[PDB]
RNA sequence: AGAGAAAUCAAG
RNA sequence: UUGCU
RNA sequence: GCCUGUUUUUGCU
RNA sequence: GCAAAAACA
């Protein structure tokens, strides 16, 4: 019954308040400080007493009860008598949870599955994915960061604390909090959370939820071509010497996809592609469904560097891909400028070529035995504007203890050698210390910040696409750009720590609906009351205009 | 050493996994440590000049000595103003982007740290118990007394605990009544010793040296100083490409591998230590890197005056000394301080300070491991030098592109005559220089192709905790599972490691041969069904990730009658003493309070043999009657007592009941 | 970013660089200060239009010159230091937009211009109220809202009304008595300010010189390490008994046993054993702890201390110096390469059955098809029969110290083979063991059975002649001193065995991965060095013996086993470069070998290691 | 005795 | 009381 | 008796 | 955030 938790609730406050007059004259913010004061809970060394301690004549501490017997078949199971009722106070054997478990109380098949749903979640998804043969090779790691473990959704860290402060008391949010919530999210797991809060405490159930929608990224060595998408099962799928090979993939390429404004927005200005950001998909502003989706998607990132995110697209030529590693100048309008190093993978092949200017000073390249090496070359070379070929550019030599044949054939005797070629030494992984500074400017190139002058584009927003399926729940209504697809609002107006003369409603849901035109809502202690929108205007399009009216 | 060092198969590097004797016992400290504190105190004073003069040297505030003074054949202990001066300015002028996000941090994050961010910390010296104490307790009883001292509230932030240090410094006289009671006084030159204090302590159960060395610990007025500069030179070390101590783990070799490099007709590696660090840099050369930053930064004077303070601080230690110098007259053994009897520190006499001694010289601690990693950064810069340097505190790797042997050779002298300008004095003996590179080492990390796996060092894991079955198995799965991840530990090494954790497992919860535990099963036809039972393991090579229970209901080991049994959420083996909040979606009661047992009956609580208690239950209290603290920052206003009230009382009024009901339990609340 | 939420990204980009915030008190929080400004400009001049231009043109954060070319298309002046930070058209009437803590007594802030007070929570002044239409208050309101929810949000309340109001404490400030005492142990001020020219001066420093030949390790010259650990190793036995318990087994072995000293040792008298029978006849009756008699004086050194204090007081003599302690040298004895050869022979059993794990994928198939080869390859060794010994010794006594005794405490070694008899290696007495702190020493008496005796290698054993069933043995009878930590690390002993199957795992994935299948059976040549030729071997020896000297290492590992281990390494690099044709260049004081040469002083196995450094070669053409 | 290594335990 | 190959 | 810093594993709030 | 454990410097 609500009556009981209530007066539970009661002579717990008021028994906080005798044998602790202080403690509670301090600032309720001061919680922030004085959480943290848990001693006498640390201990040094259990590894090094455990044995004693399974040992001992009653190693089990817990609260009395009269489920467990004394004695069970002429084993005293608890040591009842004693100085009885100080809390954890009996003492009972190690084999009172081996009792428990063949003679002991049942509860429903529902609470069995929802104790386990987590687990269950990583359970069968183990014996869902199918496993290749094993591969046996010298795979060099390439040590990526790569999500932990899979989530039912993705949710930029943001805007976690309000999906749960949503999923779990909504009657103590906000508006502003809300709005700020992804909807679906919330409803999948309010859904998944609803029988498992039943088992659970509020601390275990939070922890339960957001582990189901953080990201905590992890760096590890991977594969340089078959990278997982979560490390859950790295450990087996993949290693220094064996390789399994796995197809299991999937809205990330739906959100990619619908990166269409990009197309329609080379001729009138750079300005409308974030202007008209102003799409929700389901209940999702465009604002917040990117920072969720961090792809390698070209146009994904030019829409996240738009939004003043960053992007982890890497260019891209054909099949290869390419890095700089340093360089003393861009490229520029394409044709490198003094000494560069770039990193270059393609599939299980990789390495990196230093060149100055148009000529190539060396490569150096990490290749299976007798593998073909003509389109990573040829791409290199397209890369580096080199050749107008490779051979009389790089030169021939006369040693045959080089690995790289004139036909382009790793390790493939011959009677001559490419010269200025050489096995790779780990130079794998380029690495950025500090965060790299995207700038959009016109046509929608995506540059980065470089030591001398602006950094080569990254996305050319030139390349030949395809027109898939839209996600899902878009509303293209607040947007000039319908063609692609195939009563008003409340201000706050008030905050107060104190109860106001309006209409308390439960949550911010529950509220929005009966049409009230002023109610208030209840958050740590302060009342934020919302009345009404006269105004015929929001405030981004507001701001949009006047600083328009501040040109020249 | 023959038998490690293979010919055919595999290279040697890779048997450096065998030149470990971890899972043997570690060595131990036994007895005072004032003669290891009194030679970390000596050191500095002898390497100041090339003849040894401690007594000419004994009288130097500032470490500054000319470049002609500074020992290029042997550790040399100072600075060099003008060099720190414009290698900090070459410093700044590179690695923009650095500084740019160190002002961000300043402006942003610097004015939003909490004073108990200092609670991480561990055994903490306490200047009014003179006693090592917990970190919590000494930062509680140090907020406590400056509450009473200064008549004033401390605000949260960080800088509001240094403001009031600085303020209570200004007093004559200070006073602690703890009232366990019991009253203490100070004064100024009292106070201003115990902040300059810094205790010494053996460390114990170290591996890899031969000699025992001595750590040393600050009190808490000292610590929240030291946090804004750590926390700013590791804001300024994780966007420069030549640091190595804020990156770990794999993003470590991540970096180290981005810079392996060797394209040039000369490509060299050269892998070293720097010997007698933390004794032979001066905190004044820190405070000046600190305030050329911060002044082509821009900023006011009172950032740089609270980014001096630590360091002009630690300039005034006062390292404390053991139980005294160990003296024997036969075959007896007496303990005496330094300046009674004529010994090898006698010089040292006029130092001491009660039962300290000081050291304007050397920082006596590893402290400053941020910002003498950055002293060693910005000796780097110069025009010099072309490689490419990775330095985390003390250990380091450069990487020479050199298109001759002579131009490399120069590189590494130089080098070493840019660090020894600012004084880190690099080990001659244990820095190694391979002409081609391809074979280096880090942080205990070898690289012959790559970085190769290194067992033993996860040996010293591996052993069962002693939490409880489920915990334990959890422990040894997952910390495999890391090792065999980050490419320690192979397939056939990761087996074994399995198969040895789940019998050392299976052995310490009596579940081998014939004990109690087992009669007990045996005697009550009680089948295993688990692994800590003494069932098989269900956990394979590649289910180190899975749990036991779960793993064992899907494959139908356990059935569903045991289940329900063991997942019981009211079974009385691990139920807890006091009733617990549950959440209730989609329920007109948001919240139920309500008596509580862990689910499994595996995870109970192991007994232990035979007061600020009153935070844990404010704590307690407001998580129930708060459940938006549990997901957010607390930001309600007004005091604990009168915001809990008013919560009550609209919990109670959206409780649905009837309205004299509600007024009974609201006459109830006092 | 530091963006706050309800702050435009537009207006926070604009205030990037409009004031200098890190020289402003809260800098951060005048900077989202002078943001809400901009919007409440923003907001008043939203969209009205009077004659096809905006009713209200913002000046605020916007180009000066610009600003004083439009003020003067009006024929307007402004002051440079006050100016308004929007201009109205209908009324002529210049605007300055100002945020206060109070509204109850708000005077005009300057003649120039009128004011639009603003409330933290919305309200604004009665002339700012009926100047301004509802629709612009109302915005104004709900972004002040948004603010300082926002505010209360982050704990921001005292900084925003500290910046309102304008009074700008320094934040942070030393007074001039804690300056003085700062100033005590430097040269520099605070802030310090040298008057010396920035300048990197030029060192003449050394050359570095190649290491043409690897260091040699110096042997120490001096009497044969005695065998100075626990238990055995190599002459570990083990008496065969029916199969039962611990009880029952000692019983019979007590009951069936007669004891003769053949061999007795000055370190431990031949009394003692009369101690060992009194526990092996407390054991015998069900009761491992037994009191004291009269020879666990001498046995667990009872009462000592004391003695030695007052024999130390009477021969006192002299004057008090330092203490200057002295650890003896000693040479390389010629019992390791023996212990070596030993630990490798075969035996009868396998001594390592660990339960094997689940297999459910084929790569879990593989690791445990080479766990097994790895088993059964360095299975039946003497090396895993004493590895079981001293796992089962170092539990049995570690069970039995976390407690306070007075009394005499027995701890039986016996092991069992797959038939059930019991193995019997041997007992372990533990005295009174008041133990406080776990770096302390707990007096043991350790009796064992032993295969050969050694006066040089057991120089503090009382060897004694065991006879059972017409059968014989040896038995050590030792004296120890050992620690709960030691015992407890010797207690997962049994971890030893990761490192030569990382070796054996190693070789055999490697081979699998040159081509691209997997064998199992390789059994490859693995060259070495042996007695300074270049002779191969086959992996599975190897392997064996990686695992009979890690053991080795493992049981005397001190401070200098430590310290060698961990100063090797930089020479083992340099010789596998030197193997390579890699040149090994080296600072001008440097000499690798004195760090690794002072850890060589009387481990015997440290000296066998050096002793193997030392033959092979040092010169690499 | 012994353990041990730059000084301790071998009880209070 | 006492059973890890 | 067990500092500082950086990582990693687990569990509980 | 807290607790425990491990590695490295
Ligand atoms: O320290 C800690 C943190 C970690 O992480 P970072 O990154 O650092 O940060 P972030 O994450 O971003 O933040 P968040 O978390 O989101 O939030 C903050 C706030 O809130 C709170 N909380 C949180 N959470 C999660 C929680 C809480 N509380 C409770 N009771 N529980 C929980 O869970 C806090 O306090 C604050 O105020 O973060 C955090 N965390 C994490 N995790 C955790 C935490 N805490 C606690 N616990 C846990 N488990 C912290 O901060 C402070």
């Amino acid at each position: 019954e609500s009556e009981c938790t209530l007066r539970a609730l009661v002579e717990e406050y008021n028994g906080a308040c005798k044998e602790a007059p202080k403690e509670m004259s301090k600032q309720f913010t001061d919680y922030n400080t004085f959480k943290r004061y848990t001693t006498s809970k640390k201990d040094h060394a259990p590894q090094m007493r455990l044995v004693y301690s399974v040992r001992k004549p009653w190693p089990i501490s817990m609260t009395p009860s009269k489920e467990i017997p004394l004695v069970f078949n002429g084993t005293k199971l608890k040591d009842t008598i004693l100085d009885l009722g100080e809390s954890k106070r009996t003492r009972a054997n190690i084999v009172v949870p081996d009792y428990w478990s063949k003679y002991g109380s049942q509860t429903s098949l529902e609470v069995v599955n929802a104790i386990l749903y987590a687990e269950d979640l990583k359970v069968q998804r183990f014996f869902s994915t199918e496993w290749g043969e094993i591969r046996y090779g010298r795979m060099l790691p390439f040590r990526k960061p790569v999500q932990a473990c899979p989530t039912i959704e993705e949710v930029n860290p943001a805007s976690i604390p309000h999906t749960l402060l949503q999923v779990f008391c909504p009657q103590y949010t906000t508006l502003d909090s809300k709005r700020k919530a992804h909807m679906g999210a919330v409803e999948k797991l309010k859904r998944v959370m609803e029988p498992i809060c039943k088992v659970q405490t509020q601390e275990s159930a939070v922890h339960i939820a957001r582990s189901l929608i953080d990201s905590n990224k992890k760096w590890l060595p991977t594969v340089v071509d078959h990278t997982p998408r979560t490390a859950e099962m790295a450990h087996f799928l993949c290693s220094k010497y064996h390789y399994v090979h796995t197809n299991t993939q999937d809205i990330d390429n739906l959100c990619g996809e619908l990166v269409k404004r990009s197309l329609k927005c080379r001729c009138p200005k750079e300005t409308l592609v974030a202007n008209l950001d102003k799409i929700t998909i389901q209940g999702r502003p465009m604002r917040e469904v990117l920072a969720d989706h961090d792809g390698e998607l070209p146009y994904l990132g030019i829409c996240r560097v738009a939004m003043g995110l960053s992007t982890h697209h890497t260019m891209k030529i054909r099949s290869t891909k390419f890095s700089i590693l340093n360089s003393d100048h861009p490229r520029i309008e394409r044709r490198f400028k003094g000494k560069a190093k770039v990193y270059f993978q393609n599939d299980q092949i990789q390495g990196y070529f230093s060149c100055t200017d148009r000529q190539i000073d060396e490569i150096k390249i990490s290749a299976p035995k007798n593998a073909p090496l003509l389109e990573p070359l040829l791409d290199i070379c397209y890369y580096g504007s080199f050749i107008e070929a490779f051979l009389i550019h790089m030169g021939l030599d006369k040693d045959l203890s080089l690995p790289l044949s004139p036909e382009l054939n790793w390790k493939e005797p011959a009677l001559s050698k490419v010269c200025r070629v050489t096995e790779l030494d780990s130079t794998v992984q380029p690495y950025t210390s500090a965060t790299r500074e995207f700038v959009l400017g016109e046509t929608l190139n995506v540059y980065t910040q470089h030591e001398n002058g602006l950094e080569l584009l990254i996305c050319p927003t030139e390349i030949r696409s395809t027109r898939g399926p839209l996600p899902p729940g878009t509303n293209l209504s607040g947007s000039e750009f319908i063609d692609i697809y195939q009563p008003e609002g409340y201000v706050q107006t008030g905050v107060f720590e104190e109860q106001p003369r309006c209409y308390l409603v439960d949550t911010p849901d529950h509220g929005l609906s009966m049409g009230l035109s002023r109610f208030c809502v209840h958050s740590q202690g302060r009342y934020f009351q919302y009345e009404k929108k006269i105004s015929i205007w929001e405030e981004t399009d507001n701001i949009k205009a006047t600083i328009d009216s501040q040109r020249d | 050493m023959n038998l490690f060092t293979p010919l055919s198969e595999i290279n040697p590097t890779t048997t450096q996994e065998l030149l470990y004797a971890y899972t043997g016992p570690a060595p131990v400290a036994y007895g005072t440590r004032t003669r290891a504190v009194l030679e970390n105190i000596i050191r500095p004073y002898q390497y100041f000049y090339k003849e040894p003069n401690v007594q000419r040297a004994l009288d130097i505030k500032t470490g500054c000595k000319e470049p002609e003074d500074i020992n290029v054949e042997g550790p040399s202990s100072g600075f060099h103003t003008a060099s720190v001066l414009k290698l900090a300015d070459n410093f700044f002028r590179k690695y923009r982007p650095a500084m740019e996000k160190l002002k961000y941090w300043i402006l942003v994050k610097l004015p939003k740290l909490k004073y108990a961010e200092l609670s991480k910390g561990r055994q903490t010296y306490s200047f009014i118990h003179k006693r090592n104490l917990p970190a919590p307790i000494a930062l509680e009883e140090t907020v406590e007394f400056l509450e009473q001292n200064l008549r004033r509230k401390i605000g949260p932030t960080l800088l509001s605990y240094c403001q009031a240090i600085a303020d209570v410094m200004e007093l004559d006289e200070t006073t602690y009544e703890g009232a366990r009671t019991y009253t203490i006084k100070f004064s100024r030159e009292e106070l201003w010793d115990q902040m300059r204090t810094l205790n010494t302590m053996w460390k114990h159960l170290e591996r890899g040296r031969l000699n025992r060395r001595t750590i040393a610990t600050p009190s808490m007025l000292i610590r929240g100083f030291v946090k804004i500069v750590e926390d700013a030179a590791k804001e300024i070390l994780e966007n420069v490409p030549t640091s190595g101590v804020p990156v770990g783990g794999e993003e470590k070799l991540a970096k180290l591998a981005s810079k392996q490099t060797f394209h040039t007709a000369v490509t060299g590696e050269l892998s070293g230590d720097q010997e007698k660090f933390n004794e032979c840099l001066d905190p004044d050369a820190m405070r000046l890197m600190w305030t050329v930053f911060l002044r082509k930064l821009g900023c006011p004077d009172w950032i740089m005056e609270l980014f001096n303070i630590p360091f002009m601080v630690f300039k005034s230690k006062l390292a404390d000394m053991g139980e005294g110098l160990v003296y024997t007259k036969g075959k007896l053994t007496d303990r005496k301080p330094l300046g009674e009897m004529p010994s090898e520190f006698d010089d040292l006499v006029r130092n001491v300070v009660g039962n300290s001694i000081s050291c304007r010289l050397g920082m006596f601690m590893g402290m400053y491991n941020l910002t003498s990693t950055l002293l060693a950064l910005i000796s780097i810069e110069r025009e010099e030098l072309t490689g490419s340097h990775v330095e985390s505190s003390d250990d380091f790797i450069h990487f020479f592109n050199c298109k001759t042997h002579e131009e490399m050779f120069k590189q590494a002298e130089t080098l070493r005559l840019t660090l020894k300008l600012v004084g880190i004095n690099m080990s001659p003996s244990k820095c190694i220089l391979i002409s081609p590179a391809g074979i280096g080492e880090f942080n205990s990390k070898f690289h012959h192709r790559d970085f190769v796996g290194n067992v033993a060092t996860e040996l010293p894991a591996l052993v069962p905790n002693g939490t409880n079955p489920m915990t334990d198995l959890a422990m040894g799965l997952n910390v495999i599972k890391h090792s065999v991840n980050t490419g320690q530990m192979n397939l056939c090494t990761g087996a074994l490691a399995m198969r040895i954790f789940n019998h050392a497992y299976k052995y310490a919860y009596m579940a081998l041969g014939v004990t109690r535990r087992t009669r007990f099963m045996e005697e009550n036809a009680i089948t295993p069904l688990l692994t800590n039972q003494g069932a098989s393991p269900v956990h394979s090579f590649s289910t180190m990730h899975l749990d036991e229970v779960a793993l064992r209901r899907h494959l139908g080991l356990l059935d569903e009658e045991t289940l329900r049994r063991i997942l019981n959420p009211n079974n009385p083996v691990t139920q807890k003493g006091d009733p617990s909040m549950f959440f209730r979606i989609e329920n007109k009661m948001p919240q139920i309070m309500e008596d509580y047992s862990v689910p499994s009956c595996f995870k109970y609580t192991l007994s232990r043999n035979r007061k600020e208690e009153r935070y844990q239950r404010v704590t307690s209290i407001i998580n129930k009657l708060f459940p938006e603290v549990l997901i957010q920052e607390a930001s309600a206003p007004g005091t604990v007592r009168e915001s809990l009230k008013r919560r009550l009382e609209l919990v109670v009024e959206r409780s649905d009941l009837d309205e004299e009901r509600k007024k009974r339990i609201l006459s109830r609340i006092f | 970013t530091d963006r706050p939420d309800h702050i435009d990204s537009r207006v926070w980009e604009l205030s990037e660089t409009q004031e200098d915030w890190i020289t402003q008190v809260h800098g951060h929080v005048r900077r989202v200060v002078e943001c809400w400004k901009y919007t409440i400009c923003c907001l008043i001049s939203n969209m009205h239009t009077h004659r096809g231009a905006p009713q209200y043109d913002v000046f605020k954060w916007q180009d000066r010159s610009t600003i004083e070319w439009i003020c003067s298309k009006k024929k307007v002046q402004y002051p440079e230091r006050d100016t308004p930070d929007l201009y109205d058209n209908e009324r002529a009437v210049a605007y300055k937009v100002l945020l206060v803590s109070d509204l109850s007594d708000h005077s005009p802030t300057s003649g120039i211009y009128h004011d639009l007070a603003f409330n933290l929570e919305g309200e604004a002044e009665e002339s700012c109220a009926l100047v301004l239409r509802g629709s612009q208050l109302q915005d104004i309101k709900g972004f002040l809202c948004r603010a300082l929810e926002w505010v209360v949000s982050n704990n921001l309340t005292q900084e925003v009304v500290e910046t309102i109001s304008g009074e700008a404490k320094l934040q942070f400030s030393v007074g001039t008595t804690f300056r003085t005492l700062l100033k005590r142990d430097t040269d520099w001020d605070v802030i310090p300010t040298p008057r010396v020219e920035p300048n990197v001066p030029r060192i003449e420093g050394r050359r570095w010189t190649q290491m043409k030949k690897l260091p040699l390790l110096k042997e120490k010259e001096g009497p044969p390490s005695p065998w100075r650990a626990l238990l055995l190793g190599a002459d570990s036995e083990y008496i065969v008994c029916p199969p039962g318990t611990d009880q029952e087994a000692i019983s019979w072995i007590h009951s069936q046993s007669e004891i003769e000293c053949i061999r007795e040792s000055k370190s431990t008298p031949a009394s003692v054993i009369t101690c060992l029978t009194s526990s092996l006849q407390s054991f015998a009756e069900g009761n491992p702890v037994r009191s004291r008699i009269h020879e666990d004086i001498i046995a667990f050194g009872i009462n000592k201390k004391q003695e030695k204090k007052q024999s130390a007081s009477s021969s006192a003599s002299g004057e008090w110096k330092r203490a200057e302690y002295q650890v003896e040298e000693m040479s390389l004895p010629p019992w390791v390469e023996e212990e070596m050869v030993l630990l490798r022979s075969d035996q009868e059993d396998n001594w390592i059955e660990l339960e094997k794990n689940a297999i459910y994928t084929e790569v879990d198939g593989v690791a445990e098809g080479l766990v097994d080869k790895y088993i059964e390859i360095v299975g039946r060794t003497k090396v895993a029969s004493v590895i079981e010994k001293w796992q089962i010794a170092a539990t049995r006594t570690f069970s039995q110290l976390h407690t306070d005794r007075s009394r005499i405490t027995a701890c039986p070694i016996i092991t069992r083979d797959p038939s059930g008899n019991c193995q019997f290696w041997g007992m372990v007495l533990l005295g009174p063991h008041h133990v406080k702190r776990d770096t302390d020493n707990a007096p043991l008496l350790i009796a064992e059975i032993m295969g050969e005796d050694t006066e040089e290698k057991y120089p503090k054993h009382s060897v004694f002649s065991l006879k059972v069933e017409e059968k014989q043995f040896l038995l050590s009878l030792k004296i120890t001193s050992f620690s709960r930590n030691k015992l407890y690390t010797f207690s997962n002993i049994r971890r030893v065995l990761i490192q030569p199957a990382s070796i054996y795992s190693q070789v055999v994935l490697s081979r699998a991965a040159e081509n691209n299948s997997l064998n199992l059976e390789v059994n490859p040549e693995i060259q070495l060095y042996l007695e300074g030729a270049q002779r191969g071997m086959t992996l599975y020896q190897w392997v064996r013996m990686i695992l009979c000297l890690e053991f080795l290492m493992a049981i005397y590992n001190n401070p200098q086993m430590e310290g060698f281990l961990a100063n090797m390494r930089r020479l083992h690099m340099s010789r596998h470069a030197m193997m390579e044709r890699r040149q090994v260049f080296l600072p001008f004081g440097s000499r690798p070998e004195d760090k690794v040469n002072e850890c060589i002083i009387n481990n015997p196995i440290v000296a066998y290691l050096a002793k193997g450094w030392n033959s092979m070669p040092n010169v690499y053409y």
